[PDB]
């Protein structure tokens, strides 16, 4: 009669490495690294992300004609752009600190847009008709939708003083644009003082501008240049504008509540209504695990990325059948 | 293996006995077949779910937001935080590999002790009332039954009974 | 007749985390983790921090009234801010590169206030005396200890040009504002000429202000703004100072040698005359253990922040009484 | 335990013992009592205070202010500034827990070694002279006295004297 | 008749340090510790580095007289400086955004300069023959290579304009000034036009400066100033200067493609012929190993940094002969 | 050592073994001499040779320009970059130095397991043909040429062939 110790063995193919030898097949063990996603742009903290169809970040907070899409959140716990945002700033020039706030919109609880400024009331001094052929809808020159262009009067372009008191209950991101033709002459044209400028102040910003007229090759066959500026006014401040010329002033603005510590994705993968704690620009990934090799920019709750394509851990022991 | 049982002294493993990781197979007149040691296998197990738990639930994961962009006059900020991306996946990419073959070792000599110090414990209550061959195996010196086969695996058997 | 093997037991309680096993009785350990703090903020490489009580860093440099009891000593190894730092700049306006003036100002050794253009012999033919509700003192209407406001001495304000060679033999920061005013007659009160400038230059800094005179909210009951300016004279170096108007004048500055590599610390804890090589907002702890749960903001050679609650090294063995 | 002693065929502790980590309990003619083994506890204490002593004396840092300011334009490096902080601090927090974790177990491994090892050298020593009961004790074939028992936790034990 | 079991010893005195215990005596072992380099600076990625002998990138790109070392290999891995670096910006004024600038120019392929507005043929209406003592040349007045100083002809500056198309198929760098005079004086004497301009422009480009006449100290003897501008131009762009004076115009430019991920390294070592993956200010290392001491500023694919003097693995046994 | 062989109840090493890690000393009629034996001694290369080269190979490298510069008006990201490079620093120093200590720990525990098992290995073939004395070395009970102490060696011993 016999009695014997043994230990468990099975039909398991499961390999680990280990550190004193590779390869090892084991009974059972664990996978520590997530090498999977579904593909797709899903809601980040149950909540969808900003999509821009045509246009980019810039087109759209701008009104660019071709972001004539109206329907976006007013919410989002990110922003995704595309290969096909492509409209932007339609006429040419400088977005400044457009890093800046393309970050701190990332995430917001609350969006809308208002009427700041109404271009039927607003101007009885000044000219508000002014389009372009660089921003065009529909076949026909136009301009952003946000934004008014102001020229002279019959001849003259009196200082223009106008004051918005933010009573939103939440921050107001104001934008505005500075216009700069290529010569003195055009300068005259548009806002007949050579010696224009604009003031734009709150009682946190403060800043003066003054156009930069200089000879320049033609962008979507503009040879001028208009810069872009914002400012986010908080609850209960008043923004002025006071102008002798160049200035292209808030028509629309916004009141929002931001949020903090998201980003933007750019990926073509398709947005969907399903559910993640990480997203990365190549699909949406299980957080569970400690490691992932999916991709190193995301955003959410996400395992840390390695450049592992296997770690694999034993639980049951060597396999020997 | 460290402790020289698993391909060790003991040569290969049981596809028989699918209940347990370690456990006995005996032999007598009653017949033969396996049986798994139950407090040694979840012992066993309880110790590897709590290090696996360690290694996936240690890791602490706030919501971050990785990327960032910056315009073309800021070249050496950006490489910064390339530097620190790269940096961050470096030094988990290290840990993460020699944490796992580290740990696979010596979670294979622990499966190696456990069947070790299964093997010595029955060799101890058998004493001279059984031979001890090799491959993990004894031979007794009297006839063991059903009963007597399981107070051997029950740690209960009984030497100056058998000592005949 | 009989020896036996055995081990050590014992009352201890103490308990550790082990891989296999969660909390693990054992003989003897020792913490790996240094819980505790003094409470107190204390010296670093044998220096106090500097206290601005009132104060925060830009109302201190500037002179604000009411930091006039403000004990400065000639060095420091860090700097202490309090929730009760509130006197800065009294009169609205912006302090360019603020962040990087406190971050380079965290440490110094040999630190001196000097008068750089003396008040009484600097201006014969610029009123001196300017002074301002929105920096009040005692309930009466002052101005910075520093600075002076030069305006027009009878209807008339000169070009001026002042010059300050450093012969310190270390760097000199001098600081200087620019006023502007909210209306065009307030220019005019003020320094008579429209076309003022302020121009202020030395070997390495070159810059040139002019008035932004706009329409802006009140911020403490002022219109008006004055941005604040500062650079580090090397020694050798000298720094012009040319205004037509607007200018608010250094009258004092400082002389110094900078260190290295410390900061500022916002805490409301006492100061105290102990010495550690880590401190904290919230007090100053041991550096001799490798982590530490106290605060993720730190000032030292200091050990790791950790989230942990616990780390306990086993030393003893299995306590099995 | 991975040697099997500790909690192992030796079940508990002596809290008799007082004067060391590892040791014997003896019983003659004249009485019993408790002695620590000198050389294999001290050299234990040796081991483990290396160990602890590593662990604490290999971290080394340099003078650093971690804070830094920014201002409302300047959020990407404010938050890049961030995700170095928590970065370090998970990093850091992962390592601390997991070394803990580990360098228990090995120091429990330790200890279970070390008696381990006594008990097989005793038994070593004694061969035949002396019967295994199990519990870690050894029932002698001969009467051994104080000056028997004190050569057994010496190492010097005769065999051929007792034989 | 016996046999035994034993283990290797041998007269190796090579020690480890374990965890239980310090300065093992083993039988073997393997180094994991860089600690020695070769003293050189060598190739990156089998280029040598950029060279620039007694003149900095600044001194280099505008070609500073005393460097007149004017060839450049058409590519480069990195970039050394020496403690013979001297030569920079010769006339006193700024080198906007100097250190990006600097960045870019890490590494570089395809790099050539080339007269982009030939001596000669560009400015029948100027004079071209502008010296300065501040940069000097064999003991005489001089200028800078790559830029030409352009002052009035015979009582008169008329408005210029010149343009350059980018056709290169790749980047252009071009380099160019303005002047500041300390007097008005100067302005009509090198200029005749007070109200002078000089406007720049390209697709991305904008800007008008204008002369700033100020008291200033003098640097290298000199009250005036000469600011440093650059710009990148995207092939087929076009780039335009007007000026009614104060022109520092470009003369060379530079075309290239430019590369990324490597830096500048400031050494006095040697350069030679060698071979490296991992270049450090003292010298190239081999990057076979895991971690080295010898320096944390580095550029290519190196170990990591460590503060170790020792890191010693065994291989062998415990040695106990 | 953890496994009680080296500087253990086998007191010393070999220098007069120069082929191997570990082995067998033999004395018989025919004289006297040192073997390694290759299987072990193999094993153990083959082991420590790839710990050796998991703890160099797993380390991944990109191409990095470390430094940065930054001038009078950047000393805030002038020190955040510094915060960086001294924060790999912190973290590269101290776990190459506890790799380094621990593993060291388990290579020569890892030697000290090779003996053991071999030693063991040759006492369940031997059996009661041989006598243990102690220090690693077995008294045969019969005569053993330098064929048998070969078969030893081999692991083909045949005990029933000896008696008494
Ligand atoms: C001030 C002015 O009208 N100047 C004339 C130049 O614009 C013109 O050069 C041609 O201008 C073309 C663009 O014409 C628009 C446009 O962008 O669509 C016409 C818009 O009505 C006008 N908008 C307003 C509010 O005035 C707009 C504007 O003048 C500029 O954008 C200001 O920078 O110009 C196109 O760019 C052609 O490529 C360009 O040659 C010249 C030649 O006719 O005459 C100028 O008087
Ligand atoms: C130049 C002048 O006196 N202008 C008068 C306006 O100041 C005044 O508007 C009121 O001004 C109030 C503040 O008055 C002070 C102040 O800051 O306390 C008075 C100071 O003496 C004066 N300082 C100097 C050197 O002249 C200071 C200064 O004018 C401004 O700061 C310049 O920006 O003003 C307060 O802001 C009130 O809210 C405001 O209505 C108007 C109306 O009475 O009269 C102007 O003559
Ligand atoms: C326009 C002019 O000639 N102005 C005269 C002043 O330059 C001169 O002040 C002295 O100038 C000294 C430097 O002289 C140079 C120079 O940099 O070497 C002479 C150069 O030929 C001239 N360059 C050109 C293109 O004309 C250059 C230039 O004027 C300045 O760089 C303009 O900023 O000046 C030196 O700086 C002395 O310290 C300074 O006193 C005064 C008095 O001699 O006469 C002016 O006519
Ligand atoms: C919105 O974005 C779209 C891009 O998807 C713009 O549409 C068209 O973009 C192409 C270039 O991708 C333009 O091509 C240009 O064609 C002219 C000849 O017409 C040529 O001379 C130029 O060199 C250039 O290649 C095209 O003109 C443009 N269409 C229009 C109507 O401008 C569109 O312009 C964007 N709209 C807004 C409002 O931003
Ligand atoms: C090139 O750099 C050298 C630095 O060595 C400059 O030489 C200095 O020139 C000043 C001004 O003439 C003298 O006062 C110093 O004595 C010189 N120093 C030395 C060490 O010789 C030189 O001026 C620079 N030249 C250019 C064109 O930049
Ligand atoms: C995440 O969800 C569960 C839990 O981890 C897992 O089974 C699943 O495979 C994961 N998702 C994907 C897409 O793999
Ligand atoms: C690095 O040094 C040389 C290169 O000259 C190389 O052969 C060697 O293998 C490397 N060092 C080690 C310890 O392998």
């Amino acid at each position: 009669d016999t009695i014997c110790i043994g230990y468990h063995a099975n039909n398991s193919t499961d390999t680990v490495d280990t550190v004193l030898e590779k390869n090892v097949t084991v009974t059972h063990s664990v996978n520590l690294l997530e090498d999977s996603h579904n593909g797709k742009l899903c809601k980040l903290k149950g909540i969808a992300p900003l999509q821009l169809g045509k246009c980019n970040i810039a087109g759209w907070l701008l009104g660019n004609p071709e972001c004539d899409l109206l329907l976006t959140a007013s919410s989002w716990s990110y922003i995704v752009e595309t290969s096909n945002s492509e409209n932007g700033t339609c006429y040419p020039g400088d977005f400044i600190d457009y890093e800046e706030l393309r970050e701190q919109l990332s995430s917001v609880s609350s969006f809308e847009k208002f009427e700041i400024f109404p271009k039927t009331s607003s101007w009885p001094n000044h000219e508000t008709t002014g389009v372009t052929a660089a921003c065009s809808y529909a076949g026909a020159s136009s301009f952003y939708r946000n934004l008014l262009w102001l020229t002279k009067k019959g001849s003259s372009y009196p200082k223009l003083s106008k004051s918005y008191v933010n009573n939103k209950g939440k921050e107001v991101l104001v934008l505005w644009g500075v216009h700069h033709p290529p010569t003195g002459t055009d300068q005259q044209s548009l806002y007949q003082n050579a010696d224009a400028y604009v003031s734009v102040g709150s009682s946190k910003y403060n800043r003066r501008f003054t156009p930069e007229i200089a000879a320049r090759p033609k962008v979507r066959d503009q040879a001028g240049r208009m810069n872009y500026y914002w400012t986010l006014l908080e609850p209960g401040d008043t923004i002025t504008f006071e102008a002798t010329g160049n200035l292209i002033a808030p028509w629309y603005a916004f009141a929002l509540n931001r949020g903090s510590g998201s980003g933007i994705i750019t990926s073509d993968a398709p947005v969907h209504d399903c559910n993640t704690k990480c997203q990365t620009p190549h699909g949406a990934i299980n957080s569970s695990l400690p490691f992932q090799n999916i991709h190193p920019v995301t955003i959410g709750e996400c395992p840390k990325y390695v450049r592992s394509t296997k770690l694999r851990m034993a639980t049951g022991l060597r396999n020997i059948p | 293996g460290l402790f020289g049982a698993i391909a060790g002294f003991i040569e290969g493993g049981w596809t028989g006995m699918i209940d347990g990781w370690y456990g006995y197979h005996h032999q007598n007149e009653q017949g033969s077949g396996y049986a798994a040691d139950q407090k040694s296998t979840q012992n066993a197990i309880d110790g590897i779910t709590n290090k696996v738990n360690s290694v996936i639930e240690k890791m602490n994961t706030q919501f971050t937001a990785v990327g960032k962009e910056f315009n073309n006059l800021e070249r050496r900020i950006e490489n910064l935080n390339k530097k620190v991306d790269d940096g961050f996946l470096d030094i988990w990419t290290y840990n993460a590999e020699l944490l796992v073959l580290l740990e696979n070792e010596r979670t294979l000599d622990f499966h190696d002790s456990n069947v070790r110090n299964l093997y010595e414990k029955v060799k101890s209550q058998l004493k001279n009332n059984a031979k001890e061959i090799g491959n993990g195996c004894f031979e007794f010196y009297h006839k063991c039954d059903d009963a007597c086969m399981e107070s051997v695996r029950n740690g209960t058997y009984d030497y100056p009974k058998y000592s005949e």
